[PDB]
């Protein structure tokens, strides 16, 4: 999957079958860092309005 | 402020009407030199009332006063011509 | 604010804009650690094929696919993908291939 | 069942027959209506373009269809301000809340707010916060704070409170008049037909009776807890409104999958602008019904606001003449405490209790002149006649002061011969 | 500053109309902009795809513009049934509604009109140099409780006078201005003065 944004780290547990998982709007809440197994969830550039 | 931070702007105790909505109790003005000022909301001049169940208030002089109220009526009629606009 | 309301004078109040002021630095790439060829076992360069009525099916699994390579060893008549594109078909992983 | 029109009653109707009430009662009607919604807004950069790499080029090409959305939701959010503004700010001259003192006998601890509280929010104010009940910023839409927030709203209608126990309707009008509260609802017993002497013998019962009012609202409202339910309906509609749009997020639209992030990992542009194109036009069309939901209920929410506007100016500053707009029946004074995303309304109204027939009759015939009541009704206990006002029964023995002559007494159908005293 | 809320319904109305030209501007995912050049370099059978494309684009931007009016139509009528509830409530007759017609009292109102806008010059009563009074709800004498017909107990301390609610014209306590009804023992807050009879 390839994106544009910010990285940040999370402890989100996941189920056995799939590492990756996806949000209630089935957008990607976070994927795992292929090499490293500490959850890592994409976070915009831009946030809320200004 | 609760609504968020706001950067660029003074805030200042003495409190004004509104004249941009920030929001969250939050208002912004152009003031003198001249800048942008930030202020909460004035709610109103304060005015003390002394209730007592002897007393009473009589104004003993009147004043005719002109007040303007501006109210919209209507816009700008505005139709299209459908073929030349989808077609050209 | 300007480039919101398409226009160069901007009257008084509050606006919300539209959000694209930051643009890409760096680019970092992250897959992971497999470093073998892929085990075809020559399936393109095998002796002998499978028949149309029992056609056989080979899993691909645990290596990283170079299609370069095959490029090179034959020209393919032939080379029709649906659903990913042929270009950039090398940055894509994919889940499981049965061949 | 059958919808059930109402109570069938009957009414009598005679030419020399009249209905004079002899007992009244002070009653309190709770009415609820809603000021404003919860106010959205929407990031046209991150619904259009979550995280997509050229996206951008896709802004340029298809953001301002959501810029002119954006727009009408922020006129959406920017109303609901004036919303506000045409409720809680009819007065802004904020008047300070006077200690607790004698008020004709009438309690009103309930409704005024409480010093002891942190919070400006009178005891029913937090009865109807606690009644009211209650990923998005990821999603791309947010939710706009209030211009004003609930203390300062209480606060509002705390000096509105203020001003029309301590003032009477003078408030509005340039400096207040400081006035007893006794007075004030003798005027408006005035103002409604009934004389001032009524509330002066009457009112440690007027008084009773308010107070009991009041505590039958106290205790309803906790009990019931269906009358906020037209509040909670608004929240309701904007917490279904927001999840049906991340409900719509979730399906692939026609596409080939439901992330924009696999169609551009699997997909090269010039094959790609299709599948894009039916996502992101998809949405939109998705946020344009969002918009036009949110426009047909922004506009009910204007119209009762409107009305509630119109409850501000025309009930709580001053009586009412109309019937059944300000409460049931004649409307003496309404009682304005706010309300999660609304206002709700005390109306305290005068119904008639208990009638009486009498014999009437329109004119006295005395001495060859005609004489006609210069207010109220002729009624007749069964020997002498007597002159009543119409929404009470006060016998009043017929005077020259108060009758006026006109005309002549054979003209005039169905006169009687009676006696007008002179002193 | 009082023209500028008309002002603003003028913009407000151009901003709309100035977005549907850019509106127009945009390709809508076509490969041109120009319905003439996508007609000049197509053979139709696949050019009807980038003809609807183009053109359900165009008509998008027209149904968002109908919403964006009708909102503002609403906000307009709105506002017109107040100008008409005004102009029969505050000009041709008068209102005993107050801050309806303007602040204080109302008197009368002046309507003006204005380009695409109406202003209201509303005349209108104030009170002021208020002054305090010692007041009684009624007056008893002789046994009977008299009380005010048309206006308010006070007293300058020395005498007792009956004025108006909005004025200060004290006037002699008489049996014209006041009615008998009832006995004083059971009204709260009785003052025993005389009443002059003419
Ligand atoms: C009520 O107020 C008016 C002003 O609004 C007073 O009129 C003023 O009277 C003084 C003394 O006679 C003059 O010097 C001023 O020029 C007057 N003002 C104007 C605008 O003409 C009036 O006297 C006040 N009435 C009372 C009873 O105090
Ligand atoms: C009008 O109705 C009221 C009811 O509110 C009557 O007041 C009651 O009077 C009886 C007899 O004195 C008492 O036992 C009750 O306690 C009173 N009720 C309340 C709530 O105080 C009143 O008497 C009636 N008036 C007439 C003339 O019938
Ligand atoms: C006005 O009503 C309030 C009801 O809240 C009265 O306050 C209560 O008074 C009783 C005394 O009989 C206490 O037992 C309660 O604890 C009080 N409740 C609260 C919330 O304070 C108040 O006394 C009434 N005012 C008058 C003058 O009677
Ligand atoms: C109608 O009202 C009159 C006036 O009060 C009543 O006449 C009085 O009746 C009582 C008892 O019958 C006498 O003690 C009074 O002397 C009467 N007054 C006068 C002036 O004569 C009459 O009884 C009432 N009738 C009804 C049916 O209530
Ligand atoms: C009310 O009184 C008048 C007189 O004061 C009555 O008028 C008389 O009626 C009789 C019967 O028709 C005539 O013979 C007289 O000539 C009338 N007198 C006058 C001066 O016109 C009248 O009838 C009485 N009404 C009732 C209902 O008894
Ligand atoms: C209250 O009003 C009365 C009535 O005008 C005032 O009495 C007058 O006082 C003046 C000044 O001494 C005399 O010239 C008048 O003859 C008095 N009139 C009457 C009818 O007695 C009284 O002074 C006022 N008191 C105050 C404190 O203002
Ligand atoms: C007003 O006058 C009445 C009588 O002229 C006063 O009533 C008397 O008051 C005294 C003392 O309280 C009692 O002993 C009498 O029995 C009362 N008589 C009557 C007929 O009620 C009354 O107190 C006076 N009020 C004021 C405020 O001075
Ligand atoms: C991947 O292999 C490299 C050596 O080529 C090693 O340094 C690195 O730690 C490995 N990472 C994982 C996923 O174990
Ligand atoms: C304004 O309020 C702030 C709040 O902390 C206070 O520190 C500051 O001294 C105030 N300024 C004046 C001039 O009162
Ligand atoms: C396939 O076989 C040929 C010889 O027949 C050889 O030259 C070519 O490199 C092979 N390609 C592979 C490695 O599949
Ligand atoms: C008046 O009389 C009618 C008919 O006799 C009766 O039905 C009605 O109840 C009476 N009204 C009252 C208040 O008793
Ligand atoms: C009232 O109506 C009755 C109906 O029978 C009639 O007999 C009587 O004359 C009428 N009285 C008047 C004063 O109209
Ligand atoms: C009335 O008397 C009080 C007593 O202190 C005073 O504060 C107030 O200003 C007076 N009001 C007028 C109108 O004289
Ligand atoms: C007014 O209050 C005082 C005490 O503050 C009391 O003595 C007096 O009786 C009260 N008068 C009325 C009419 O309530």
């Amino acid at each position: 999957l390839t994106g544009t944004g910010v990285l940040t780290e999370s402890n989100k547990k996941f189920l056995p079958f799939q590492q990756f998982g996806r949000d209630i709007a089935d957008t990607t809440d976070a994927v795992r860092d292929p090499q490293t197994l500490e959850i890592l969830d994409i976070t915009p550039c831009s946030f809320g309005g200004v | 402020t609760r609504a968020g931070c706001l950067i660029g702007a003074e805030h200042v105790n003495n409190s004004y009407e509104c004249d941009i909505p920030i929001g969250a109790g939050i208002c912004a003005s152009y003031q003198t030199s001249q800048s942008i000022i930030a202020y909460t909301m004035s709610l109103g001049a304060e005015n003390s009332v002394a209730y007592s169940n002897n007393s009473i208030a009589i104004p003993t002089n009147f004043t005719i006063s002109v007040t303007t109220e501006i109210l919209p009526v209507s816009m700008t009629k505005t139709s299209v011509d459908c073929t030349m606009y989808i077609c050209g | 604010t300007k480039c919101t309301l398409k226009s160069f004078t901007v009257e008084k109040g509050i606006y919300q804009t539209s959000n694209f002021r930051v643009q890409p630095t760096e680019s970092i790439v992250r897959f992971p650690n497999i470093t073998n060829l892929c085990p075809f076992g020559e399936v393109f360069n095998a002796t002998r094929f499978a028949s149309v009525y029992a056609w056989n099916r080979k899993r691909i699994s645990n290596c990283v696919a170079d299609y370069s390579v095959l490029y090179n060893s034959a020209s393919f008549s032939t080379f029709k993908c649906y659903g990913v594109s042929p270009t950039k078909l090398n940055d894509l992983c994919f889940t499981n291939v049965y061949a | 069942y059958t919808m059930s029109l109402g109570a069938e009653n009957s009414v009598a109707y005679s030419n020399n027959s009249i209905a004079i009430p002899t007992n009244f009662t002070i009653s309190v009607t709770t009415e609820i209506l809603p000021v404003s919604m919860t106010k959205t807004s929407v990031d046209c950069t991150m619904y259009i373009c979550g995280d997509s790499t050229e996206c951008s080029n896709l802004l340029l090409q298809y953001g301002s269809f959501c810029t002119q959305l954006n727009r009408a939701l922020t006129g959406i959010a920017v109303e609901q301000d004036k919303n506000t503004q045409e409720v809680f700010a009819q007065v802004k001259q904020i008047y300070k809340t006077p200690p607790i003192k004698d008020f004709g006998g009438f309690n009103f601890s309930q409704i005024l707010p409480d010093p002891s509280k942190p919070s400006k929010r009178s005891f029913i104010e937090d009865l109807l916060f606690n009644k009211v009940t209650l990923a998005q910023k990821f999603n791309g839409l947010t939710v706009l704070p209030p211009l004003l927030t609930d203390e300062m709203i209480a606060q509002y209608t705390s000096a509105l409170l203020a001003g029309t126990i301590t003032s009477g309707w003078t408030f509005g009008a340039g400096a207040a008049l400081q006035i007893p509260f006794a007075m004030q609802m003798a005027y408006r017993f005035n103002g409604i037909g009934v004389t001032q002497n009524v509330l002066y013998e009457n009112q440690k019962l007027i008084a009773n009776q308010f107070n009991s009012a009041i505590g039958k609202i106290q205790d309803s409202l906790s009990s019931t807890a269906s009358a906020l339910g037209k509040l909670q309906d608004v929240v309701n509609q904007n917490a279904q409104a927001l999840n049906t749009l991340v409900k719509q997020l979730s399906s692939n639209f026609g596409a080939i999958s439901s992330v924009l992030n696999d169609i551009l990992s699997r997909l090269d542009p010039p094959e790609a602008e299709v599948q894009i194109d039916r996502l992101i036009t998809g949405r939109l069309q998705s946020l344009q019904t969002y918009v036009t939901q949110q426009l047909i209920r922004a506009a009910e929410i204007r119209a009762s606001a409107n009305l509630a506007a119109t409850k501000m100016s025309e009930c709580v500053l001053g009586q009412s003449k109309r019937v059944d707009f300000c409460g049931k029946g004649y409307h003496l004074m309404s009682f304005p405490q706010s309300a999660p995303h609304g206002v709700v309304f005390l109306h305290v109204t005068y119904v008639p209790a208990q009638e009486k027939n009498f014999t009437t009759a329109p004119a006295i015939c005395h001495d060859g002149k005609a004489h006609f009541p210069r207010e109220g009704v002729f009624v007749s206990n069964g020997t002498h006649w007597f002159v009543t006002q119409r929404n009470f029964y006060e016998p009043q023995i017929i005077t020259t002061d108060n009758t006026f002559v006109s005309g002549n007494c054979d003209v005039v159908i169905g006169i009687v011969n009676n006696t007008v005293y002179d002193p």
